[PDB]
């Protein structure tokens, strides 16, 4: 959250927070509103969304859950939709604070070292982000799908 | 002229 | 470890940013705002040819090293090895490695005095590939090698004059030679 | 204390460093004449090219009255 | 730094004297085209590294310094170039936001002509490179934008030139 | 100015001025005109609230005008006057800019070293700013007032 | 070269070499015979191996040759195919040089800004790279293959 | 001390005393016995000291009494009277010891510190302080009254 | 640096021999006038901080340099010209204990003439507040005191100008 | 720095063309080489403290230079003038090892002509503490291997000169 | 010189010199007859002292002039006497300064690398310096005996 | 040992052995035989080897046991003895080992301290070591006379 980051700051420099850092936690307040209502439409379509970006990275990278790869079997693909609820509720987090600190520390530190651990295509996990990106701006406002798009394009350059 | 061993 | 700040002096005609970064550099080196521990501020030179970008940072934090106030607060009351430990957690960031380091850091201790000890581990290759010629040296938090970090948790865990214990005294060596 | 400045530039071999580094690729400094043989070791050893060094403060050859 | 905000206060204060009405004017025109210089940063920093492509698509890519030989040779200086240019077109948006082209005299032309020099950086091909960043940004942020983005990366090619 | 902040603030992060700063500034380049309304305001009757300011700290603190005081002389006084007056200035300075930059690079840096050279009671200036701040909140509307005050009670946090 | 690696190494702990060390390069001086017949072996049919690299990988990743991808149209796939030669002889000079410092200083530092910017696949090269490996395994002797396939598995692994 | 002072110079260097430093120990533990005669001479006088230093000091500087003042209390009066008589301690201290150790150690560092929390004036303690030294130097030996006021000369000027 | 006991001792270290008739007699020179020096030194230490103040009272204080525009306006650079001039008294003391001037130009002239000019810095303005402190701390020590001060301040000056 | 397989691979790589016969002829040349190389660099390190010893004897001691006055007299100046030819021994026994010139360049001559000059060392009497250096490396290893020490021992002095 | 070391800790404390500082120059300007009569009686009897001590010398080590030894041969211990000129020369520089700095930096620092380069036996030299003392002792007036003893200590242990 | 020294050079860089450290250790392992057999040889002449290399010692520095020197006497000498067979054995663990190391953890780090501490000319130890060398090399075959030399010669530059 910005007001983490402030007092992170302040801290540092062992001093109180400056009106700059004051009137950007008011503006962060005011925005709270709005960013608790994209946070609960994203997380009301939870299921719907983690389905559809599924079906749609499946269609378009079908070698995944073909036999012999990574999500073949139908727990290799609710492995996968797991992850995508991972990386959708870190969505909704990083919506929620307002900035994309939860997700970096949560599910994109060492993000590229897991997956070449467990054998899965990084470029396959950022294409089923695309995917969800797509959904939730399918099934939510302009302005709110640009405000979620946000951090959904900061974790697809972040597996890219 | 010696030295102490 | 993430919630912290890097004070690297990008540029000296930001002014405010030179004396943030001062102000930092002094809390990293002692430990504390050095309002209550001074008369008046005695690096004033050094805050002036920073200023004007004839020195780097690690010029400023070797010459916060070699001052009287260190000695004064971490050299002065604290033996040898406390020292050594104390010195390598405010400019290194970290414990020592092993017993070659503390070897070698006493041996300039006992050689050459406590100017010499910061100097080498001040203009130390692990130093600027670390820290550069820019960043003020901060807490770190290393892996390897072995017992670093437990070393260097205890170390930046405890306020400053909490106990008078030594945290890493000495490796006790698995094999002695001879 | 018998005092040098040196003009180098130390550039980068292995890591790309994504913010600005003039502050510390070409730098003048200001390096003491005890602390100036290891100095120049450690930029020699980093690839460095010392552009330029003088004797900014001190005379040379300098028998007694060095501190 | 300076901005036009802090130009202008700058320049009240040097004579020591409250802000008045040319001062006013000045800040008002720059709040008029505070909207045109926010929206531009937005579409720019939205899209740098593409700008970054297809910039030296076109002025660098298949001529003599990618090709051995050149400084663009090997991963290490191509890298080395994309950076540079991410510099420039980074540095060149915060001079167009803040109206004022003060970011890039102590930031960015500090010491970067003599650094070329000594690290033996080809001028003519960074300042060619500037021109391809210019007319992508020109073409990509519109022509008012494009222009204003247009002074500074002059401004920066006529630095290193 | 807020600008130059967030510039400074996006270059040591080596950012593009992410939209948490962009909407901020095109917050501030929208309602400047309030900002500047309060910049008629406190210049065009600056002598006033200095006047008033002076009066305030005097009967507060009549030892500085008092002989052995700094302030007495007749010219003492008015050079308090004209420190009020310079330091109000500031304040408007900061007020058209966004921010403290301003402030803090015109006259609160080494500001107590300034007044140890000339024995000044530097907490009598920070009253004096605060009177000036009292005058001003009383002198303006509502929440022009705490928009000052905020570039004022900074200026008095800086000065004690 | 390894005698560069102990050079180095002596000169960081500032002394000379050892004398395990020195036997070292009495291997290394002695070994250079056998290095330098790779490296012919290498060199003699770098363009067939390039070749049959190429097709391998086309046949095994078509996206890259399919239309809108990197690779596609005869200009881009004679620009791979360049990056293909490029990066075996830069196998070579590691191969002769008896370590992976030319090859990582030429060509595997910044590789992956370098290949992002160009919107290159970076697992995509590592698998061509991959298929020059078993080409020249294929074309020369079991033990200076395996001597050849450790520079060749450096790249793969640093660039993947 | 002065031997404390040398012997932390030393240990700073890492070797004995040098012969300079064991020189100053000759004179100093010599001159002991003048040392302790202005100890007595202090000691012997402080009422007199204290109240002829602050009585003179009030009419130089009247603000400390003012109204609004610092002082304006007869408490406060009695206050800084004891401030003086501190001071006045810490110097004998220093004195006797040899050092100006004493005096850093008890009642120096840190000062400016304590006068800017409690507002009190530093220069005008300064004085004090000075008035302190014309008073003690009018009312002991010559030679007493210069080494005593060497060490009331530190005080002032290292404080002020 | 070196004092007067080391500059002689420099001297004779040149030539490698004891020292002579010349030394000697400089020797007993610097220790005559040591007996001086240490009580100057001793007053001005007393009021460093006053000397400094009515200096800069009578030398630059209502002034153009420290109006607005001046280059002492701003709290900032009033606290570096006021600093700057603390330093000059100090190493100019300094070098009035030593008895020579290695010091002053070894600590407070190391490129401070071109500090100034890139700074910007009035030569006239820093050498008028110079020659105030002079007058101030000869008045204030005494005619032969405040001489021996005077040198060491004057080459200040000419290191500055 | 560089050695001869990094030399010629750096030499065919700037025009980017693999190693033909040519290269190859010299890779040859230095692997051939690399037994007496090897031989002489244990030879000195046997003997540097001894080599460094006999030159400053048969070039410095009971000289101009040593005597008082001059820049090699006090055990100071005596002691960096000592560790000096240890280090230029050091790495004139590398660059043997390595066979290039490179670590010379950009180890040993960057920065230290300048030094001299700005510390007033004598250029004339180095050359000459080098050139018997090459002397008596050369009476321990032999001709074979004192030709190519000596050819080090002359780049350092003509990059010193 | 005492007033360098002086200066240079007061200007590395970034004080004016304290009254133990402005005492101990005091001792010494008021002192430097004494150190002019020890330089001159040390300058006029040299010749002599060396002589006597350098024979001590060789009674206490006679291998240091054997056939084999660093001092055998007349151009070697006539090499022995200039040396031991050149450390009372230095002696008495140090007499003259009141410290031991032109000691430590024209004989001291790096001493032990210049005797090892010519492998002299630098415990001989300590003895050699140790007969000097005793020699100057015997020329010297009693009470001058501690001065010059201290000077001799200092070199004997720091070149020991 | 080089198996040791291979070991702490691969943690250096973090890294298993590269392919020259297994296969110089594989070298070393397979030849240890000669090694060993050579260890022996040294063993079995210890009592000639000290003794015909004390004597060649002596009568090329006679100065150590002469009238000054460090060992005058049969119990001095004996010491000498003593010594000489540690470095032996120190050369003998150095070829079974195959690596410095061993013999800078036992006779080496330090021994400036050593024979200064006890007067003992270093360059007469190295001249003892290199009398060692010579008469070894003297009762053994040329090629295990190199390889013995090696560790010879490296104990005798880290004497002088
Ligand atoms: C083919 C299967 C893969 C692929 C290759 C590809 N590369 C390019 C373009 C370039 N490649 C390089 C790389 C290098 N140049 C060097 O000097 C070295 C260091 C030794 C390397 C690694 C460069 C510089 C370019 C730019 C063009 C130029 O030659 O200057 C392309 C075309 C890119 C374009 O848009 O023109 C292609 C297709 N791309 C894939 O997707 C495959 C995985
Ligand atoms: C690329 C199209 C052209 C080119 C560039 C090039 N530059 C370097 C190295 C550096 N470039 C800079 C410049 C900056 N750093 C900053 O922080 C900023 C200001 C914010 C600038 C302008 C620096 C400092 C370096 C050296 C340090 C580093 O690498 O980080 C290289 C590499 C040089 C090398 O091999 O060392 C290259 C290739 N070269 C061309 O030929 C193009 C025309
Ligand atoms: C008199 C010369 C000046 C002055 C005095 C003054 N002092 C106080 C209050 C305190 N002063 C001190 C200072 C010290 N206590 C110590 O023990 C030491 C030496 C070891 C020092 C320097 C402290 C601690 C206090 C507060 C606690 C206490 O009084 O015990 C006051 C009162 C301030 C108030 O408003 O409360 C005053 C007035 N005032 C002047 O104007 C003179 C320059
Ligand atoms: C007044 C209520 C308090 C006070 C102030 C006081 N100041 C001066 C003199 C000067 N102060 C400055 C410096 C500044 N004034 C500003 O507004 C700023 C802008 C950042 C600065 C740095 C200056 C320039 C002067 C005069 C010198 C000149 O050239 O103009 C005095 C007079 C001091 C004297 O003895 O002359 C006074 C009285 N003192 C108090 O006691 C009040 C609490
Ligand atoms: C005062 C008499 C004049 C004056 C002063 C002034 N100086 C600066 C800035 C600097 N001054 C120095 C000088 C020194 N620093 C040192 O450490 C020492 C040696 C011990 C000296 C002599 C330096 C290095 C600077 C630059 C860094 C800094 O600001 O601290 C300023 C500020 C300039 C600016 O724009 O920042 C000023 C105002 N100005 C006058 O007008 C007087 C004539
Ligand atoms: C005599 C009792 C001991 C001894 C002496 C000895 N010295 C040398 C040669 C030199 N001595 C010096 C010393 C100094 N030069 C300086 O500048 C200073 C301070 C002023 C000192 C102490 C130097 C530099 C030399 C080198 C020759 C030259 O001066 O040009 C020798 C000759 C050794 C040789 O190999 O020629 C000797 C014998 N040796 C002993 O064993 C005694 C313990
Ligand atoms: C000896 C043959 C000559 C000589 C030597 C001498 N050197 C110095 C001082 C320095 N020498 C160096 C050398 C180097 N720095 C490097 O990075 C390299 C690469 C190995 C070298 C060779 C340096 C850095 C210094 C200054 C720092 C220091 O001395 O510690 C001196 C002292 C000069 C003085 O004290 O003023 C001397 C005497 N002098 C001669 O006359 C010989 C020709
Ligand atoms: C002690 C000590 C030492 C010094 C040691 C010393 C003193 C060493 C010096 C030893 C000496 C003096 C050796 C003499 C050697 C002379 C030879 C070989 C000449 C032979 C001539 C011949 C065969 C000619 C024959 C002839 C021929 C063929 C003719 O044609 C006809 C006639 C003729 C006769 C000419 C060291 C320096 C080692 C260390 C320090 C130290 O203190």
């Amino acid at each position: 959250s910005i007001v983490t980051k402030s007092i992170v700051n302040a801290d540092a420099e062992a001093r109180y927070l400056s009106p700059g850092e004051l009137d950007r936690i008011k503006a962060f307040v005011t925005g709270g509103a709005a960013r608790l209502r994209i946070a609960e439409t994203l997380t009301g379509s939870r299921e719907t969304i983690v389905k559809q970006a599924g079906d749609r990275l499946f269609q378009k990278r079908p070698d995944i859950v073909s036999p012999g790869g990574n999500a073949y079997g139908e727990e290799m693909t609710a492995t996968c939709l797991r992850d995508m609820d991972y990386y959708l509720r870190l969505v909704t987090y990083g919506v929620v604070s307002g900035d994309v600190t939860p997700i970096e520390e949560i599910g994109l530190v060492g993000v590229r070292e897991m997956y070449r651990s467990l054998g899965t295509p990084i470029e396959a996990v950022a294409q089923s982000v695309r995917e969800m990106k797509e959904v939730a701006s399918g099934l939510m406002s302009s302005d709110d799908a640009a405000e979620a798009s946000a951090y959904f394009d900061f974790v697809i350059g972040k597996m890219s | 002229w010696q030295n102490e061993v | 470890r993430q919630q912290t700040k890097v004070f690297k002096l990008v540029s000296t005609y930001d002014k405010v940013a030179v004396k943030n970064a001062i102000r930092a550099a002094y809390r990293q080196v002692f430990e504390r705002d050095l309002e209550p521990y001074i008369i008046n501020s005695e690096f004033t030179a050094l805050e002036s040819k920073l200023s004007n970008n004839e020195i780097n940072v690690k010029e400023f934090i070797e010459g916060l090293g070699t001052s009287e106030l260190y000695m004064k607060e971490f050299y002065a009351p604290y033996p040898n090895t406390k020292v050594i430990e104390m010195g390598t957690k405010h400019f290194l960031g970290r414990a020592p490695l092993n017993q070659k380091e503390i070897q070698q850091y006493n041996q300039i201790l006992a050689s050459q005095g406590l100017k010499a000890f910061i100097g080498a581990m001040v203009n130390g290759m692990e130093y600027l590939q670390t820290f550069g010629e820019d960043t003020v040296p901060y807490r770190r938090f290393p892996t390897l090698p072995a017992a670093n970090f437990p070393n260097t948790e205890r170390l930046y865990n405890k306020l400053t004059k909490q106990d008078k214990e030594l945290v890493v005294p000495s490796f006790t060596p698995v094999v002695k030679v001879g | 204390m018998r005092m040098f400045r040196i003009t180098a530039c130390v550039p980068s071999q292995t890591r790309i460093r994504t913010q600005r580094e003039l502050q510390n690729t070409y730098f003048t400094k200001l390096v003491p004449y005890d602390n100036w043989f290891r100095e120049q070791q450690r930029i020699m050893k980093m690839g460095g090219k010392i552009v330029k060094v003088e004797l900014a403060t001190g005379r040379p050859g300098t028998n007694a009255g060095l501190a | 730094m300076q901005d036009a905000i802090t130009a202008v206060i700058n320049s009240a204060d040097v004579q020591g004297k409250y802000l008045d009405g040319a001062a006013m004017d000045k800040l008002k025109s720059y709040f008029a085209s505070g909207e045109l210089r926010v929206r531009a940063a937005s579409v720019i920093s939205a899209n740098a590294a593409t700008i970054v492509k297809e910039a030296v698509a076109k002025s660098l890519l298949y001529s003599d310094v990618t090709r051995p030989g050149g400084n663009m040779y090997t991963t290490r200086r191509y890298a080395a170039c994309i950076r540079d240019l991410d510099y420039y077109l980074r540095y060149a948006t915060y001079a167009m936001l803040a109206g004022d082209a003060s970011i890039l005299d102590e930031r960015v032309l500090n010491g970067l002509k003599e650094t070329y020099n000594s690290l033996g950086v080809p001028i003519s091909s960074t300042v060619q490179a500037i021109q391809a960043i210019k007319e992508v940004t020109a073409s990509l942020v519109g022509a008012d934008a494009g222009k204003e983005m247009g002074v500074y990366l002059d401004y920066i090619c006529s630095g290193l030139s």
